[PDB]
């Protein structure tokens, strides 16, 4: 549910 | 001005090395000094909740006795203000209370807010405006003044915090919303990963140190995740009671403190900061893991790390609704009361079929219900706001305009028609008609020459249809930039294209068979510039590709042709604008030389393609090439007859009305038209509150 995606 | 502490890290240096202004490479000198000696980021948190772990606790139809009164945040930025008018038509009511965060950098928007907020007492705008990028820490400062801000309001007596996007919709109605949070007033509704917390912390970035500066997210380096706490998150939209919103503004123990501290420097604070604060504070068993949110997430569309300009991270944002999802706003499985994302420049259709849905059609007659206008240009924001490009752009097609209402009166004598152009575009809008891109509307003064007077007039434009197939799994193709990989479509709605611009093509498929094609770029003069082959795999639905053109590009109308084997099968044109303006002043004959003729290089490209000319029947004609050269020497008026025949072209004056009196005869008033964007818009029109207490 995150927006994150990683470096 | 050297650094406080010798500066090693590798992610500082890189940051050190790509800040533009000299604050912000101190501001990213100091954190990280700070950072380095310990002293910036809590290393351990109390935890006063009493639970071992997390709550996870647990009927719309009644009239509560004692209704809940909701304070809307919404945060906004971008040009839709008709679709903000919109959703705020269909959230409004009389008892609620409205604060809009307006980004700084969107002033259009803020103007049309503040029309709004002059209107309604129980609406108001944010005074202080941040410039809340994506990610940005400066997000979370945003949330917490404005519940400061919303709570020292003792005029307001709200029970719950709401905050919303331009791009959120509705999916119950208002007495639904109050029904269910009245019931359930002393909960608080935040949505969890659920899943694994260590991928969720790596993910996010939340173990890696971050700095807002220069409208950037700089990454910094690692930190310790503080022991003590649980860290949790998840979307940053959310329900919060007020009684919460006092304890995270106004505490002043362990968790709160630190917490403010560590999320100052935290990449995409909203999705975690909240669901930390409360999971470890006193509320912890006031928890639902329900945000009554549904967010269109499509992670094959929308992760293509597209914000990497903007953050030192990759990030992925939600999809528009389709029409073809308006059936998962009927679901009873959870509770849910709003969704996103929704653009009107998108889809518009499914905006209309969820408004009527939840309030009604309505009456019949009522005009602009398949339109949407969105203006792209105002006049008070100046044409230094405005590129070279558009600016150019725009006065050609002012000049379309009002060589059609010259053309559109057939008179002995003396035509009342005759118009010369008097400055500045004064207003640039979109318009849509049943989700089809329509074209231009330019708002512009100019001189009625028969009476000698000053006349504001709207015109139409449109683009004429260049795309033209041949004798397969090709449905379209076009070239454009900013193409927008999540929403696939060019967010340069016109394609509005100068010699210094970087061209992309696109191609749309449907099903089939694996297949590869070849794709050839012709210039103005036959020149090819480039050419190449694409597999266009049995799933592939969009492909595109920025070829590699040494700049300028030369001015004229560019034709793109797609073969199968050297069988034809499809080509498209768009047209390279030579510029009028220079820096917005008038285009003088040196700069125009060194633009208009070409590229720098003799060719576009390393390779030659001179070899397929005869192949593919695109002769070089001398006496064009000449032309051309002479072309790029002009300024002034012939340089604007070059420009005005190529926009003509490509473009058509669909319409022109004047907005006040005219002394021309067959020039309609814009408001009767069904096109202008003075023209009646209802669904987006905010008028008196209705007797139970509605807008809408
Ligand atoms: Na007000």
């Amino acid at each position: 549910e995150y927006s994150g995606g990683g470096q | 001005q050297p650094p406080k502490c010798d500066i090693s890290g590798k992610e500082a240096i890189s940051a050190l090395s790509r800040a533009k202004s000299k604050h912000c490479r101190q501001e990213i000198g100091e954190t990280y000094c700070r950072h380095k000696l310990g002293l910036l980021m809590p290393e351990k948190v109390t935890r006063f909740c009493p639970l071992e772990g997390k709550a996870n606790k647990n009927s719309v139809e009644y009239m509560p006795a004692n209704p809940v009164r909701i304070a809307f945040v919404l945060v906004v930025h971008g040009r839709a203000s008709r679709q903000l008018q919109r959703m705020f038509k269909a959230i409004y009511h009389k008892d609620h209370f409205y604060y809009i965060h307006v980004d700084k950098r969107s002033n259009y928007l803020h103007r049309q807010v503040l029309q709004v907020s002059r209107q309604y007492s129980n609406v108001r705008v944010t005074p202080w405006r941040m410039a809340t990028i994506w990610g940005g820490a400066s997000l979370l400062s945003t949330y917490l003044q404005s519940m400061r801000d919303l709570l020292e309001m003792t005029d307001w007596p709200w029970d719950f915090f709401i905050n919303l996007s331009a791009a959120d919709y509705p999916i119950r109605t208002n007495d639904q919303l109050v029904a269910f949070l009245s019931r359930y007033r002393d909960m608080n509704f935040l949505k969890s990963h659920g899943r694994d917390n260590a991928r969720f912390i790596r993910k996010q970035g939340l173990d890696r140190l971050f700095l807002e500066c220069d409208a950037h997210m700089w990454r910094l380096g690692d930190r310790r995740i503080p022991e003590g706490i649980a860290v949790d998150g998840g979307s940053d939209w959310f329900l919060l009671n007020r009684r919460f919103v006092e304890y995270v503004t106004f505490s002043t123990d362990d968790l709160v403190t630190k917490m403010k501290q560590f999320y100052s420097y935290t990449l995409l604070p909203a999705e975690s900061f909240f669901h930390t604060v409360l999971e470890n504070s006193p509320h912890c068993d006031t928890m639902v893991d329900n945000n009554l949110r549904i967010t269109n997430w499509n992670r094959k569309l929308g992760c293509k790390c597209q914000y990497k300009h903007i953050v030192d991270w990759c990030g992925c944002s939600p999809n528009d609704f389709k029409p073809q999802d308006f059936h998962r706003f009927q679901q009873t499985a959870r509770p849910t009361f709003f969704a996103r994302k929704f653009e009107a420049v998108v889809n518009q259709e499914i905006i209309g079929q969820l408004d009527y849905y939840l309030y009604g059609n309505y009456p019949a007659g009522t005009p602009g219900l398949r339109s949407y206008w969105e203006n792209v240009y105002d006049e008070p924001d100046g044409i230094h706001s405005l590129s070279d490009v558009t600016l150019t752009l725009y006065h050609s097609f002012a000049r379309l305009g009002l060589r059609r209402a010259e053309t559109s009166l057939h008179t002995d004598g003396e035509n009342s028609c005759r118009y010369y152009p008097m400055g500045h575009p004064a207003s640039v809008h979109l318009y849509f008609l049943a989700d089809r891109f329509q074209g231009f509307l330019i708002k512009h003064h100019a001189t009625n020459l028969a009476v000698s007077k000053l006349e504001t007039l709207e015109t139409w434009v449109m683009p004429k249809k260049v795309f033209k197939i041949a004798s397969g799994r090709l449905q379209f193709s076009e070239v454009g930039t900013d193409w927008d990989a999540k929403e696939r479509l060019f967010r340069n709605f016109g394609g509005l294209l100068g010699p210094m611009d970087e061209p992309v093509g696109m191609q749309k498929w449907g099903k089939g068979p694996n297949v590869t094609v070849t794709v050839i770029w012709v210039d103005p003069v036959n020149v090819i510039a480039a050419t190449y082959d694409i597999l266009i795999e049995s799933t592939a639905e969009f492909t595109h590709y920025k070829p590699p053109l040494n700049l300028p590009l030369r001015p004229g109308v560019w034709t793109v042709k797609i073969l199968h084997h050297w069988v034809p099968v499809a080509e498209t044109k768009f047209l390279v604008a030579p510029l009028t303006f220079s820096n917005r002043q008038p285009i003088k004959p040196e700069e125009a030389l060194k633009l208009h003729n070409g590229p720098l290089r003799n060719a576009y490209m390393e390779q030659s393609f001179q070899s397929l000319n005869p192949v593919l029947s695109l002769p070089i004609n001398p006496a064009q090439v000449e032309q051309a050269r002479r072309n790029a020497a002009s300024t002034g008026t012939a340089l604007e007859g070059w420009l005005d025949s190529l926009v003509g072209g490509m473009w058509t004056a669909m319409d022109i009305c004047a907005t006040g009196p005219t002394a021309c005869p067959v020039m309609q008033t814009c408001s009767q038209t069904a096109w202008s964007s003075f023209s009646p818009d209802p669904k987006s029109e905010l008028g008196a509150v209705k007797p139970d207490g509605r807008l809408r």
